[PDB]
């Protein structure tokens, strides 16, 4: 049904809609290369489980 | 005798009243209104119209989403045999993942469906608790409703969530079975000492003791006054009339002290909504202080010292 | 010391039991006679807890427990150290439960109300006296009875449930405990909902009977209604209090095995399903 | 389908598609950590890593 | 590698979708 | 439905709850199952020795002829069931063809080594009645609560399919018809790193810093194996136990301290002597569990539903040739315990 | 059918279609990770890489 | 009872009716033919099952 | 039930619901395809268990 | 039998014959997957597969 | 989008994208903290540590 929301009142929501999830999606992208950098998401096909790649000695939650 | 106000006998139907207007209601609203001779026996004959809001349906789904997992795992589990799973109903579950994860999502089969089944689970509860709130809200009703449902979800999500990643594992989740969950109440108990030495175990009790007390007490309460309309309890709030000036009197006569319709509804519903919130402080402080309730309440006096046994046993270890 | 409109209803008659000698009023607190003896029974017996919380040198109210006496004992009267003071304080707490809700019949009926919260009440007191005497003549003697102490009473129910290994499988238990629970959340959904018509956000009118009837048409489908959900509750309650009547005298009595196997005896054996 | 809204509320639409797809997203997720290949959490090896040759997905190998 | 062109196309959909930059297209 | 009048033994303090209902009906049903055969006359130890008036004898070669033909036909009432002597013999009386013999064999040694290490820890805690083949067997080659391994810790996993119950949620004997983990008698009665101590102590009741517990999946299998007890036993919880304190050992009855060694004992018989056998068994034997694995021995396998079995008749006098002599080092503390030192191959 | 809908309510029909289908979709897909052959989250070989020759569906084929 | 929607009403419905049903169904069956060329749905007499093909090294969880 | 919104307001909510549907649709279709050439979510005929195909020393969860 | 919306609602038939027959296909795909002759999930060998002769249905065939 | 708040009431979908945020801000870090790779508070090694040359996410590798 209608919010009875006029079209300067949904602008001016739809602007500050843009700006928070913009804004939320550039500091978030940021954050999430960050991340990615500091140790990517997504293993390759080694994978990156510490068992398969370090000594015996370093422990692994597995 | 008198009439007891238990079942109405003469049951009076008007034309079936789809609501109260509310935004989207026209649409949502949903369901011919069925009236239940049954019901009505009781209370209101009419069944329905239902609102089929987004955050109600997708709720719904999501129920019907977890339900339907955790059938396809009974199958699985008995050799896909609708006969076993009835056979073996209760004792069927979806076990939660192993202590040897922790709080790792384990595989589907290692209690990785218990994981996936939680979420579903969870989120569908949050939309629920979401659509308790909304259709409070659009009849512009307080959202006590909500809040006790949110009582209800905060010991759920204590119980299911917040207190295995607080201990770190998912084993002290609750399995999604009959009887399984059952058995994490003894294993809870067993495991942390004994929550009959727990207090916060003791008030949720005395809550939910309480709860059958006062509801108990209240409901006959508004039965025996029902013959002066305290069952329209809202108008007895708004404009006090003799029903509700007899029960705070049976009641101020009784015990000392009333309440008022109003606040007898808000002592039920703190003694209530009292259960999940006490018994989720005492089940999080299970495993996360307390190791231990029979140890603690040993230390706290709380726990009673019985007669010496004539030849105890000794432990053979020590 | 009275409450605004409490003097128009303050009459004399109504007592079952009492006349005129005992119906009066101390500060809120209606008397009649079943008031006095409700006051005997109660504080006789607190004064019987206290001598056994002295001979027992047990001063808290946590540690202190009358217990019934021995099994070997059976229904004979035991010494007050054996047990004797816990039978005192059985027929003092019979005696001031009932008390108590035959005054609560007075008070009703001098309120022009109806028997239902003493019935409730006596609801409640049956469960007490079948736990108390029926689960004694079923076993074979008040040792068999809960005892009378704040935590050890519940030790009593941990051994008791624990009697037959898992007590959580015991039918009445799930029943009973499935009514517990569907109490409480009845008794929130019934406080919140009146709350929610009288209480709404600041600056709404106090939503009527229609308002919350929609409500739970909108949120379950169904609206129990104002007598309704009254009868409901006190119907969850006392049938709760009745499930606990049936657990307390069956798990022993009626089954000596574990729960498990008695829902192992019958359920895996039905003959749709066990093949 | 410009005319559903004629007769479907959009905002129930939207809002529930939206509350599934949350919903979903989290199903699709766990179902990803609950495989071991598909775990980036764990970061479990790909057997594409030890194989020779690529297995394909509609490809007739044969062992 | 290619965490290197994740990080920068992550990056550069920040940079394109910043509240400064995005709100360019906006049409109305 | 059960009825009173019920056999009660209040094991605790009075008003706690601890005591153990026994229904006399079901006792009375059960007498052919827990009532063992009426003894053979007692035999003279003196004449010839078994061994040298019998080819193939060698662990009742120190008997006397007679002992030997007593505990030879005992043996045959108590395991042979109808089968009788071609049970565990061909025509060949000093040939090992069939696995049955060879198996009595080490049942005979296993029976010797029971009666005589376990007798003052177990198996003589009201009665001096020791065990001997029928405690078991019940007059059948296959004792009827010999347990198996479950048929779902021996197959293969299918580890990101569906319907896992991880050992629990179906229904079993073994946990007592609890959902209960179903593999506790392996983790207990078989092996040994199982932790049956799983309630919390803490200090003060607390998870100080240095405080380390269980698993709840630890306290999940150590109440299964409880409830195998309880359901081994016929009796509850508060057979040994305040259940308010389970871990206060002065709070329970002395029946606890015995089941502690019969718990061991259990592991012993299942280390020692039940599992080895695999070897002598065929290997693809209908006897053998759907693990292919030899039933083991539990709790209800001596208890079959029994405070204590054959009603505590007294067999450590009235067989002396299933007692064996004392094992040097025996102690029950290296089971798992203390050490490992008596389980062995583990 | 088109005259369906002055009959039964479409708004009904449609949403429960869409509830009954995600509900389905689940279902479909969690029997597809029951199976050994269908898991590609467990990616479990085909008997089929294995087997010399087509087993067919309909072939008739003959040990 | 009757729903009320006209002719018109019911013939649009019907319209939108058609097109998510058909093209639900076409992209279903082209998903189903995808996923029968990956793995065909039904076994032959002689089955699928790795138990019965694999050279019994392959980890069968069936 | 007629939601009493007209052809304009219906379009405009249909623009709005295109845009939605067909953005997250084509957004889901790169992660898919970038997942997919991270790991193809569908094995072939040998399978990608770990256990085929790696040593044995590559512990699988499998 | 036309006439049988005169007296019996359709609405009500068809919303229950669709649930119903929605639990009925899933309780006989139930039914098949617990056969193993007919768990396509997981795909074990038909009887005719080995069988040296047709087995009939009616066939009068003896050992 | 601005049309969306003709017909979706926007301190609803705000406020309810603020709380599922915080919801799935919950759930992501606490999926970080599940995995040893991303635990930032146990602090545990990554295998490129260990590894000699770049594992990459689509680099094709072979062992
Ligand atoms: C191991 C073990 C175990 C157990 C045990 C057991 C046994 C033996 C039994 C039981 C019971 C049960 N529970 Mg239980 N438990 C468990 C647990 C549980 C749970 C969970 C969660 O888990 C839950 C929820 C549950 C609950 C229940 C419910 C239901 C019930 C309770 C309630 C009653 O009863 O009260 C009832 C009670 C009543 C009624 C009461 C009445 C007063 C009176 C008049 C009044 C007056 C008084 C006075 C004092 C005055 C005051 C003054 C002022 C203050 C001034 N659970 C575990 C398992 N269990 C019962 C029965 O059965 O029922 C059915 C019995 O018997
Ligand atoms: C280790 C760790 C980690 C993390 C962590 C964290 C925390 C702690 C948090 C977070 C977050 C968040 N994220 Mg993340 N992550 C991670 C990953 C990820 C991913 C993947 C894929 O992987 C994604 C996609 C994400 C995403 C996100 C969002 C959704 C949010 C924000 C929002 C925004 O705006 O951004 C922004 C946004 C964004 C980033 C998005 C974008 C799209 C793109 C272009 C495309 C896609 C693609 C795909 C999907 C496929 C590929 C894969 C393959 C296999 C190759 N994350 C890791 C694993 N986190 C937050 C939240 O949740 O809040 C609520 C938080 O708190
Ligand atoms: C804008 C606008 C729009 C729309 C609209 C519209 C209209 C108008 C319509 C529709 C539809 C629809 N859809 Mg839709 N949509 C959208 C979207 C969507 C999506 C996304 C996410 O994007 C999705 C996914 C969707 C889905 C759908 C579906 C459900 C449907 C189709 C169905 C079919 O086709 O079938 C077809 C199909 C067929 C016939 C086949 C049958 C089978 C059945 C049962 C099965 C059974 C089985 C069983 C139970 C057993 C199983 C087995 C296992 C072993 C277990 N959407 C947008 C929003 N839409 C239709 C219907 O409903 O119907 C009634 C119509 O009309
Ligand atoms: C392995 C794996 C797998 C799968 C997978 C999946 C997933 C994941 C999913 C699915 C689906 C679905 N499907 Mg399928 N599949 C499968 C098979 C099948 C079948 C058989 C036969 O087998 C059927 C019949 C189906 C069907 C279907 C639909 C109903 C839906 C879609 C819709 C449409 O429309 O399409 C479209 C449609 C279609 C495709 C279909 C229709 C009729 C047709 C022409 C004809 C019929 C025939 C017959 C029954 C006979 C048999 C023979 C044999 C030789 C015995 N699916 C496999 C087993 N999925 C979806 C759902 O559910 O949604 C809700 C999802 O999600
Ligand atoms: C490992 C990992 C993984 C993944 C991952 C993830 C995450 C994390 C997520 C997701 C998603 C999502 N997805 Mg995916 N995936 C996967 C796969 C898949 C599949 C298969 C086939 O397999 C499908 C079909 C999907 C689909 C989807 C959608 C539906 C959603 C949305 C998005 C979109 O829109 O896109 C867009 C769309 C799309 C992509 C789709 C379309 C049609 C197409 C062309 C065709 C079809 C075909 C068929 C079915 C048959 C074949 C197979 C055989 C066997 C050969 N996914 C893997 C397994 N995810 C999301 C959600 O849920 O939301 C809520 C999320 O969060
Ligand atoms: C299905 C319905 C139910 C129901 C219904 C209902 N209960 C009512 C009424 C209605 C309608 C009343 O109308 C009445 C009232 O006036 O207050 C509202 C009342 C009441 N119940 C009370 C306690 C209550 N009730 C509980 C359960 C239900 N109550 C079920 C759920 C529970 C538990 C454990 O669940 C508790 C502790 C008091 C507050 C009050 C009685 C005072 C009394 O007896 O006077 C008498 C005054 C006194 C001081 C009694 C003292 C007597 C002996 C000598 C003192 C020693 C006590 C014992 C031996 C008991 C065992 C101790 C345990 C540790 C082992
Ligand atoms: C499953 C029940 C909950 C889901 C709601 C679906 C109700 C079935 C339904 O909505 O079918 C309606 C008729 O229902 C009818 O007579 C019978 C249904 C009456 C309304 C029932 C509402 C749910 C009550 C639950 C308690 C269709 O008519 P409308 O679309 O109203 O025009
Ligand atoms: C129709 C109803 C009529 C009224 C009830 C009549 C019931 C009893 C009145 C008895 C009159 C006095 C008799 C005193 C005899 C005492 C000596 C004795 O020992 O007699 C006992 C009589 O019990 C007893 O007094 C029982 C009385 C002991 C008091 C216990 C107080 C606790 C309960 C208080 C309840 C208050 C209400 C018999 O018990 P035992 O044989 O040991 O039980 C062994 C069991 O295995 C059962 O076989
Ligand atoms: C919530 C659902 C959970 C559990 C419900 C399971 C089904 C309940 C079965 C109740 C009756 C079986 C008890 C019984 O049949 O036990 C008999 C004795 O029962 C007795 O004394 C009491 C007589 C029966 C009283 C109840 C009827 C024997
Ligand atoms: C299995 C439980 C047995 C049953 C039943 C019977 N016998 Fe046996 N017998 C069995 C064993 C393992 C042995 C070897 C004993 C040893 O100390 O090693 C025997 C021994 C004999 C012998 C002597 C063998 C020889 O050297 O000749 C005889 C003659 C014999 N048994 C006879 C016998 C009879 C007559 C039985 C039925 C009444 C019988 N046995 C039962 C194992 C088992
Ligand atoms: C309990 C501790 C036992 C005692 C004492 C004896 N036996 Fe036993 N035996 C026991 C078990 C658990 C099993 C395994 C049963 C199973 O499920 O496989 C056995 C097995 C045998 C067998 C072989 C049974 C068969 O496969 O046919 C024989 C022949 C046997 N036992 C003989 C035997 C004899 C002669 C004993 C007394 C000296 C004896 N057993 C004692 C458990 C126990
Ligand atoms: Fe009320």
């Amino acid at each position: 049904i209608r919010t009875g929301l006029t079209d300067e009142e949904c602008q001016e929501i739809h602007e500050m809609n843009m700006l928070g999830m913009h804004a939320y999606w550039s500091i978030g992208l940021i954050a999430n290369a960050l991340a990615y950098a500091w140790r990517p998401f997504h293993q390759g096909r080694a994978g990156n489980r510490l068992e398969d790649h370090a000594p015996d000695y370093v422990r692994s939650a597995l | 005798a008198e009439y007891q106000n238990v079942f109405t006998r003469v049951q009076v139907r008007g034309p079936a009243e789809q609501g109260l207007e509310v935004p989207g209601g026209s649409w949502n609203r949903v369901g011919r209104p069925r009236f239940s001779y049954l019901l009505g026996k009781i209370g209101d004959a009419q069944v329905g119209p239902i609102y089929l809001g987004a955050t109600g349906v997708v709720a719904s789904l999501g129920f019907l989403i977890f339900c339907l997992m955790v059938g396809f795992n009974w199958l699985a589990a008995v050799d896909w045999s609708v006969r076993e799973v009835f056979r073996q109903f209760w004792w069927l579950a979806v076990e939660v993942p192993p202590p040897e994860y922790g709080l790792r999502i384990p595989p589907f089969n290692d209690g990785g469906w218990f994981l996936w089944g939680l979420a579903i689970c969870s989120l569908s509860l949050l939309m629920w608790w979401a659509r308790t709130y909304i259709r409070a809200r659009a009849l512009g009703l307080g959202t006590h409703v909500a809040w006790a449902f949110a009582a209800a979800l905060w010991f759920y999500f204590i119980i299911t969530i917040i207190r295995p990643v607080a201990i770190g594992s998912w084993d002290e989740s609750l399995p999604i079975g009959m009887f399984a969950h059952l058995d994490w109440l003894v294993a809870i108990s067993e495991r942390y000492g004994n929550f009959y030495y727990n207090p916060f175990h003791m008030l949720s009790i005395a809550f939910c003791f309480g709860s059958a007390l006062l509801f108990a007490a209240h409901g006959a309460t508004i039965l025996a006054t029902g013959r002066y309309n305290s069952e329209r309890e809202i108008e007895q709030i708004t404009d006090r009339g003799t029903g509700s000036e007899r029960a705070a009197l049976f009641w101020r006569w009784t015990m000392g002290f009333n309440a008022t319709m109003e606040s007898i509804h808000r002592w039920g519903y703190w003694m209530a909504i009292l259960v999940p919130l006490v018994a989720s402080i005492g089940l999080f402080l299970s495993g996360t202080v307390i190791e231990s309730w029979y140890e603690w309440g040993l230390k706290h006096n709380l726990v009673p010292i019985y007669e010496e046994l004539s030849d105890p046993a000794r432990n053979p270890a020590a | 010391a009275m409450l605004d409109f409490e003097r128009k209803y303050r009459v004399r008659g109504g007592t079952l039991l009492g006349g005129d000698l005992f119906d009066f009023w101390v500060g809120p607190f209606y008397v009649g006679f079943f008031g006095v003896t409700a006051i005997f029974c109660a504080v006789f017996g607190f004064l019987m807890i206290g001598l056994k919380a002295a001979i027992s040198e047990t001063w808290s109210i946590f540690q202190l427990v009358l217990a019934p006496p021995n099994l070997e004992n059976g229904f004979a009267l035991a010494p007050l150290d054996e047990g004797g003071l816990w039978q005192i304080v059985t027929a003092c707490a019979i005696g001031a439960f009932v008390s108590w809700a035959l005054r609560e019949v007075e008070i009703s009926r001098k309120l022009g109300i109806g028997y239902h919260i003493p019935f409730a009440f006596g609801v409640a007191i049956s469960f007490f006296v079948l736990a108390q005497l029926g689960r004694p003549l079923l076993l074979g003697g008040w040792g068999h009875a809960f005892p009378y102490g704040i935590i050890a009473h519940l030790d009593w129910v941990n051994n008791v449930g624990y009697q037959n290994l898992h007590y959580h499988y015991h039918w009445a238990h799930m029943l009973g405990c499935s009514l517990f629970f569907a109490t409480s959340f009845a008794l929130a959904l019934h406080g919140g909902l009146i709350l929610s018509v009288t209480n709404p956000k600041k600056g709404e009118v106090v939503k009527t009977a229609e308002h919350e009837n929609t409500f739970f048409r909108d949120f379950v489908g169904y609206s129990i209604g104002s007598l309704g959900i009254h009868r409901l509750g006190l119907a969850l309650a006392l049938s709760t209090s009745i499930s606990c009547i049936f657990g307390i005298l069956t798990t022993g009595p009626f089954w000596s095995r574990g729960w498990p196997e008695w829902w192992y005896t019958w359920w895996p054996q039905i003959p749709i399903w066990n093949w | 389908m410009w005319k559903l809204w004629k007769f479907v509320d959009f905002r129930m639409t939207a809002v529930g598609f939206h509350l599934f797809f949350a919903l979903l997203a989290f199903a699709v997720h766990f179902a990803c950590i609950s495989s071991e290949r598909f775990n980036w959490l764990e970061g479990a090896p790909a057997a594409e890593y030890y194989m020779d040759e690529d297995p394909g997905i509609w490809k007739r190998t044969s062992y | 590698g290619d965490a290197g062109i994740v990080v920068a196309v992550l990056v550069i959909l920040a940079i394109l979708g910043w509240p400064n930059i995005s709100s360019t297209l906006r049409r109305w | 439905c059960e009825r009173p009048p019920f056999e009660q033994e209040q094991t605790g303090p009075r008003g706690t709850g601890m005591y153990v209902l026994d229904n006399p009906r079901i006792l009375e049903s059960r007498l052919d199952l827990h009532t063992a055969p009426e003894a053979r006359p007692m035999a003279s130890e003196d004449g010839e020795r078994a061994g040298d008036v019998h080819e193939n004898v060698q662990v009742l070669a120190d008997l006397s002829d007679e002992q030997f033909w007593r505990i030879k036909e005992e043996m045959t009432d108590w395991v042979a069931g109808d089968e009788g002597c071609t049970y565990c013999h061909t025509d060949d009386l000093a040939s090992d063809e069939k696995y049955q013999y060879r198996v009595s064999r080490d049942m005979i040694e296993m029976t010797r080594y029971l009666n005589a290490n376990w007798a003052d820890t177990h198996l003589t805690h009201s009665n001096e009645a020791g065990v001997t083949c029928y405690t078991c067997h019940r007059g059948e080659p296959i004792p009827p609560a010999s347990w198996h391994s479950e048929e779902e810790s021996g197959e293969t996993r299918f580890m990101t399919g569906m319907g896992d119950l991880q050992l629990q949620n179906k229904i079993s004997s073994k946990t007592a018809y609890t959902a209960f983990p179903r593999d506790a008698l392996d983790t207990f009665l078989v092996g040994h790193e199982g932790e049956l101590s799983i309630v919390g102590e803490g200090e003060g009741g607390l998870r100080t810093a240095t405080t380390e517990g269980v698993s709840l999946r630890e306290a999940y299998e150590a109440v299964g194996l409880m409830m195998h007890l309880s359901y081994s036993l016929d009796a509850g919880c508060t057979l040994c136990h305040n259940v308010s304190r389970w871990a206060s050992w002065e709070d329970s009855p002395k029946e606890r301290e015995t089941a502690w060694h019969g718990i061991r004992m259990a592991r012993d018989i299942n280390v020692n002597w039940i599992n080895p056998l695999i070897d002598e068994y065929p290997e693809d034997a209908d006897v053998l569990g759907p693990t292919g694995d030899v039933g083991k021995v539990s709790c209800q396998t001596c208890h079959n539903k029994e405070r204590r079995p054959l009603y505590g008749e007294e067999f450590l006098e009235l067989y002396p040739e299933l007692v064996g002599e004392p094992d040097p080092d025996f102690d029950y503390l290296q089971f798992g315990d203390l050490g490992t030192d008596l389980l062995k191959g583990v």
